[PDB]
This record gives C-alpha cells, sequence and structure tokens, in this order.
C-alpha cells in the first residue's frame, strides 16, 4: 500500500525500488499575448527517478519539441512520464529492475500501472510524504542540464555524491530532503547557506559542496532554523 | 402460456416470478404457478421466512421442457426438476389447474417490464454463464462468486461471466497505453464485440442478465459485471448509434425496475455519475438520465 511515516526505513532495505516525482515534467512560463490574451510557452523538463537506498538518479530531459501538437498536455505529461518510466525499466538488466516504484503524486498511478502491466510483479505505491523533490530543479547542475538540452537526453547522476562513504543512506536520504526542502521553502537563503563560504567548492563531478562532517551539521542546523522560520514568516509565530 | 406446478409448499416462502412475488405460508395448498408467457426467459426465486438469508431461483424458458418445483428436505429447498414424462405432466396440471390451486402470472396487457429486461436474455447463454449441463434451467443464488471473483472457490458453482479489467494486456495495446486506457473503443469493438461476444446482442444479454442476478439475488458479483458492462460503453468514444439507443432503454427500463428501497447498494455512484456526466457517452443516454435525476438525485 501507500508509503508513509511508519514504514520509512523500508525505503533503506535492500529491495530495489524508485521514486518517481513528475512535478517538474510539463513545465510553463505564463504569458501576455499582442492581443491581451494569456497563453503558455513550455520549457524544457525532467522526470526526477531515484533510488533512495544508492543515491543512483535518472535524470530523463524532457524536451519541449515532445508537447509539439499535442493536446491536454498536463495528462499526457503523467503518460509520458509512465512511458518513460516504463522504458527506462526495461532497459534495465533483470537483476537491476525495482520491485517497487513509488509515485509522489496518485495522478501518476494508474498511468504507471498500465504502463507496466508486462511487469505484474513490480509494486506501483503512493506515498503519504510530502516529499520535496520538486526542488530538483534549484541544484544549478540539474537545471543547467535540462535548461541546455536540445534534445531528449537521460543524464545520471548520484544525488549523494559521496556522501555513502561516510553515512548510511537513511541519513543520505534525510539530508537531501532537507536539503530540498530549505531550496523549496526559500531557495534564495537555502543556496546563500550553501554557498556563502567560497573556501568550500563542488567537485566537478558532485552537486553539493564538499563539506567535512562538521560543516553538514552546521548546515543541516542552517537549513533547519530556515525552515522553521519561513514557517513563522509564513505563519507569523 | 405454460406452467410450472409444485409438487407441494411445506415451508414458509416468498416465491417470486419474474418481477411479481406472493407469500405462501407453510404446508398453505400451492401447486403452482400457470399463465406464464411463451417467448420469454423466466425465473422462479425464493425467499424462506425463517431464512431471509440466501435468495435462489431458477432460470428457464418453458419451451425448452416441462419443469416443477418439489421442496427437498434434506438439502432445505425447492428444486426445479424437469418432467420427462410428457403425458404425466398434463395430467397433473390439468388436475392443479381444475382444483384451481395455481396462482395465475399476472401480467397486464399494456406491462413490456419484462420483455424490456430481458429482450436480449437468451437461455442458451445463461446456461454457459451458469455451468450444469445436466439440466436445462439454471440454479443462481445471492452468494454465487463470479470467475472474476475468484482469480482475486469452487468453479463449479461459479458465474462464468465475460471478465472484463480495464488494466490488463487484454484492455490495452502495447503503444497505446494512454489512448486505450482514456478511451476504450478498441477493447469494446474489438475484443469484446468483434472477439468475443460476436455481436451486440449477446453483449446486451449478458448485460441485462447480470443486472437481473444482482436485483433478484442481490448477487455482488453480478452488480459488478452489470457496471464494467456499461462502463464500458460509456468510456468508449466510438459507439454505434445503435448500440446506444438500445443501451439507454436497457437502462432506463433497469433503473425503473429498481425498488426504490435497493439503490443504495446496487447502484454505484462513480460509474453512474462519470456514465451520465463524464463519460463520452454523457450527452447520449437521455432516458435514463432523465429517470435516474428524478428517481435517484441523491446518488448524483
Ligand atoms: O415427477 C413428479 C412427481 N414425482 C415423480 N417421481 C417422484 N415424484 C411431478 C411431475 C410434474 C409435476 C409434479 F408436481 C410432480
Amino acid at each position: 500500500g501507500a508509503m508513509n511515516s511508519s514504514n520509512y526505513a523500508e525505503l533503506f532495505n535492500n529491495d530495489i525500488k524508485l521514486f518517481v516525482d513528475d512535478t517538474n515534467v510539463y513545465r510553463v512560463t505564463v504569458h501576455k499575448t499582442f492581443e491581451g490574451n494569456v497563453a503558455t510557452k513550455a520549457i524544457n523538463g525532467c522526470i526526477f527517478t531515484l533510488n533512495p537506498k544508492t543515491g543512483h538518479l535518472f535524470l530523463k530531459i524532457i524536451h519541449t519539441s515532445v508537447w509539439a501538437g499535442q493536446k491536454r498536455l498536463s495528462q499526457l505529461a503523467k503518460w509520458k512520464t509512465a512511458e518513460e518510466v516504463s522504458a527506462l525499466v526495461r532497459s534495465l538488466p533483470k537483476e537491476e529492475q525495482p520491485k517497487q516504484i513509488i509515485v509522489t503524486r496518485k495522478a501518476m498511478l494508474d498511468p504507471l500501472e498500465v504502463h507496466m502491466l508486462d511487469f505484474p510483479n513490480i509494486a506501483i505505491r503512493p506515498t503519504e510524504l510530502r516529499l520535496p523533490f520538486s526542488a530538483a530543479m534549484s541544484i544549478d547542475k540539474l537545471s543547467d542540464v535540462v535548461m541546455k538540452a536540445t534534445e531528449p537526453q537521460m543524464v545520471l547522476f548520484n544525488i549523494y555524491d559521496d556522501w555513502l562513504d561516510r553515512i548510511s543512506s537513511y541519513t543520505a536520504f534525510s539530508r537531501l530532503t532537507l536539503l530540498l526542502r530549505a531550496l523549496k521553502t526559500n531557495e534564495e537563503s537555502a543556496k546563500m547557506i550553501l554557498l556563502s563560504d567560497p573556501t568550500i567548492t563542488i567537485k566537478s563531478y558532485h552537486l553539493w559542496p564538499s563539506f567535512t562532517d562538521e560543516q553538514w551539521i552546521t548546515i543541516e542546523s542552517q537549513m533547519r532554523d530556515l525552515i522553521l522560520t519561513e514557517y513563522g514568516r509564513k505563519y507569523n509565530v | 402460456m405454460n406452467t410450472v406446478p409444485f409438487t407441494s409448499a411445506p415451508i414458509e416462502v416468498t416465491i417470486g416470478i419474474d418481477q411479481y412475488s406472493f407469500n405462501v405460508k407453510e404446508n398453505q395448498p400451492f401447486h403452482g404457478i400457470k399463465d406464464i408467457p411463451i417467448g420469454h426467459v423466466h425465473v422462479i426465486h425464493f425467499q424462506h421466512a425463517d431464512n431471509s438469508s440466501m435468495r435462489y431461483g431458477y432460470w428457464f424458458d418453458c419451451r425448452m421442457g416441462n419443469f416443477y418445483i418439489q421442496y427437498d428436505p434434506k438439502d432445505g429447498l425447492y428444486k426445479m426438476m424437469e418432467e420427462r414424462d410428457g403425458a404425466k405432466f398434463e395430467n397433473i396440471v390439468h388436475n392443479f389447474k381444475e382444483r384451481q390451486m395455481m396462482v395465475s402470472y399476472p401480467k397486464i396487457d399494456e406491462d413490456d417490464t419484462w420483455y424490456n429486461l430481458t429482450e436480449f436474455v437468451q437461455m442458451d447463454k445463461i446456461r454457459k454463464i451458469v455451468r450444469k449441463d445436466e439440466n436445462q434451467f439454471s440454479y443462481v443464488d445471492s452468494s454465487m462468486t463470479t470467475v472474476q471473483e475468484n482469480e482475486l472457490s469452487d468453479p463449479a458453482h461459479s458465474l462464468n461471466y465475460t471478465v472484463i479489467n480495464f488494466k490488463s494486456r487484454e484492455a490495452i495495446r502495447p503503444g497505446h497505453e494512454m489512448e486505450d486506457f482514456l478511451d476504450k473503443s478498441y477493447y469494446l469493438n474489438t475484443v469484446m464485440l468483434q472477439g468475443i461476444f460476436k455481436n451486440s446482442s449477446n453483449y446486451f444479454g449478458e448485460l441485462q442478465f447480470a443486472f437481473l442476478n444482482a436485483m433478484f439475488f442481490g448477487n455482488y458479483g453480478s452488480s459488478l459485471q452489470w457496471h464494467a458492462m456499461i462502463e464500458l460503453i460509456c468510456s468508449s468514444a466510438t459507439v454505434p448509434k445503435h448500440m446506444l439507443d438500445k443501451l439507454d432503454e436497457i437502462l432506463y427500463y433497469q433503473i425503473k425496475t429498481l425498488p426504490e428501497q435497493y439503490s443504495d447498494i446496487l447502484l454505484n455512484e462513480r460509474v453512474w455519475n462519470i456514465c451520465l456526466y463524464s463519460s463520452f457517452q454523457k450527452n447520449s443516454l437521455h432516458n435514463t438520465e432523465k429517470i435516474m435525476e428524478n428517481k435517484y438525485p441523491e446518488l448524483l
């Protein structure tokens, strides 16, 4: 069934699973036309498919050409997501295919189930967690590759950098969601926090800065301060 | 006009015949039902006074043999049987008709209700859904489960309705996933109509039989099948015009006949609101939508 606070450690067991987030697949800017009407212009998007145990991110870039001549794009985006996830699974060796796919939005369940009818043994699950994966486009290197793409493209990342050398997957996922929650609540402040100190760099082959253990605690503390604050600034408390 | 005689009535029972019903008291001198119209299937059904659990009954067609009912005190129910000896049946019926110990099938001359509920129902198809090939008549009760219910446990006592599953490889062509899930016309027209049912009369007949089993026996899997077959049509963008017209008539008479007090369990809110207000055919069931809005505006 659904994924929630009670079965949270299931994410770090040895059964291959993937989170699929479709929130950045169909992206648009809304603008006025010369006649004073409103129109959308699509911009490139991405499917966020993540193995929470390993950190492996399968970033399928959704080029705006895929919407050309199509209607009901918000509905199509969910099916396009499911088609691309299904194609990903089929591309993987059998022993790498997931045993579960967890979608962050329930509207993805039927599209994915139908596209995965060939895989009756892969459980398609919703979740009750309010996961912040929509903020993946606040990670500069991810946004960069999506916006630069001129064609459909899959790019592989480890969203944990090298953290698993030093911490467990549970801790790595908690750090990831804290960072993403911060970036979602106040992107400027969150990015200020991550980069204020110019002596801490992001390795060419990483996404986040090369913080030491002690620096990560300071960082994590500042991200929680930000999140609690913005929650005050928002609710006046 | 045909007759289903009763050997006797040893237990108090409500007897149904098609949409009619009457009470028989324990050991009352009741010897059956006369004047049954020829040309239609019929259902004779039972609810014991002691045990309102298990409504049960028999689908039959009087053209297929001389059938009668006798109570079995070991199995505890009224059983339909066939009399092979024609002369003996004629004599037993005539004697009971002379002693006036039979109720008359009470059809009003204007009334096409039963025809309209059973227009496409054929005994040969009933006997394939209800498999018991040594009898010409078919037993159904409240508790029988469908083949599809068993896939999700006695195969001999099942309702072998056509399996319909919208999230199945049968329903969804590779590479048309979105197309075929949002518009079921492929599944309706090619897979079911052309492939399995052969024609829309056999489709409508199974739909009508499922409704009747749901209504007369409160058979839950029948109710699922009835709604599934409706939804498959309503969710198809491309349906023959004659099929929509006939479906609207079919549903209208089912909705008209349903007991007002059973709507809460026998009508699926989601399917009906989808079919009448969201689906491709939302504007194609005028008679059905009008009776539903005037009789069960609560469901909608
Ligand atoms: O066969 C029988 C009665 N019987 C014959 N053997 C044992 N019982 C029969 C046939 C016609 C109508 C009816 F009321 C009873």
